[PDB]
């Protein structure tokens, strides 16, 4: 839906149609090479531009990549299911065990 | 040529259905860290309260040219361009 | 004021117009754009935070009398940079650049009353010797001069008015 137009280190600028600009804490997704990178939008500039922080390594990002608008903030598993386990900042499991069995995020 | 080109321009601009902002209204064009920039709002006064969608308000502090800079008096992360 | 932002665009437009032998058409194209920049409604649009691409398209539409090379490219490049309000100056610089290559000077003359067309032709031929250009005089009838004439040739000026000599005498005292 949108496209990268700048990459300054950890921050990324993304351009969207003005009728579809994301809100100010939504998550976005980019295919960085072969991996999947999540951006969290921090600011809405004019013209439909949006400034985001990359929840991952920023190297390898070209400007002009397509980005996908997830219409919800970052969400993490929660509750009993998450007790004896190690988790990423994105709520992903980081120990080598299987997926987390949460019912709620 | 001056008068005919000028009135041609008025004709063509009106023909492309552009409409100017009403005084006493504006549109949000930027949102960040609690400060919003508003385009329009020609009759804003320094320190005046302006009403946002919902029942929220902002204080117009910067009456620049081409923009008003205002501070949101509450949770701001719901605001967006074009409101 | 944006002389400094208009210099590159004027130089590029002119240096392109001589590669395609159409300086005379480019001048009037830029003059049309400079006039559209002034309208009260268009000046409202140019201030708003539209996307550069759609704001450029909303400007192409009001001017169809433009080349593919000229409008649909120059206006878009200026829109990407947000420079469209500079158009009234990009025109003047362009004119100036032309007058330089064509070895011309727009000498201005000021007088209390009309000159005899022998005085004025002598002025033309004499300035063309003072300078090294074809001059193009234009006169002004300013009464405060009272007698004599002011010749302005850019930043150079020659003052022969009786008021100038009077107020110089007033400071000789």
């Amino acid at each position: 839906t949108g496209k990268i137009v700048q990459v300054i280190g950890a921050v990324v600028d993304v351009e969207f149609p003005q009728d579809a600009v994301p809100r100010v804490y939504d998550a976005l997704e980019v295919q960085n090479g072969n991996e999947r990178l999540v951006l969290e939008v921090q600011q809405q500039l004019g013209g439909g531009i949006v400034r985001t922080i990359a929840m991952g390594s920023s190297d390898g990002l070209r400007r002009g990549l397509d980005v996908k608008d997830l219409e919800h903030p970052i969400e993490v598993p929660v509750g009993k299911a998450t007790l004896g386990r190690i988790m990423n900042v994105l709520g992903e499991p980081v120990d080598m065990k299987g997926e987390i069995g949460e019912e709620e995020r | 040529n001056s008068t005919e080109i000028s009135e041609l321009i008025k004709q063509r601009i009106a023909q492309f259905n552009v409409v100017s902002e009403a005084h006493n209204e504006g549109t949000i064009v930027s949102v960040s860290d609690g400060v919003i920039r508003i385009h329009g709002l020609a009759d804003c006064m320094q320190g005046e309260m302006i009403s946002l969608p919902g029942n929220r308000y902002a204080i117009a502090l910067n009456l620049e040219r081409d923009s008003v800079g205002a501070v949101v008096m509450g949770p701001y992360a719901d605001l967006a361009e074009g409101m | 004021e944006f002389i400094t932002v208009a210099r590159p665009y004027a130089k590029a437009a002119f240096d392109f117009a001589v590669e395609h032998q159409s300086v005379e058409r480019w001048q009037d194209m830029l003059a049309f754009a400079a006039e559209v920049t002034k309208n009260e409604q268009m000046a409202e649009l140019l201030s708003g935070a539209l996307a550069p691409e759609t704001l450029a398209e909303s400007f192409i539409a009001v001017a169809g009398e433009q080349l593919d090379e000229n409008g649909q490219n120059l206006i878009r490049v200026m829109a990407e940079n947000g420079r469209l309000n500079a158009l009234p100056d990009v025109l003047e610089q362009f004119i100036h650049l032309r007058a330089v290559s064509e070895a011309t000077a727009e000498v201005d003359v000021i007088s209390a009353a009309a000159l005899s067309e022998q005085q004025l032709a002598k002025i033309s031929a004499a300035m063309e010797k003072r300078l090294s250009r074809k001059v193009k005089l234009n006169a002004k009838i300013d009464k405060s001069v009272m007698a004599g004439v002011i010749i302005r040739a850019g930043d150079m000026v020659i003052d022969g008015s009786v008021r100038g000599r009077l107020e110089r005498l007033a400071d000789v005292l």
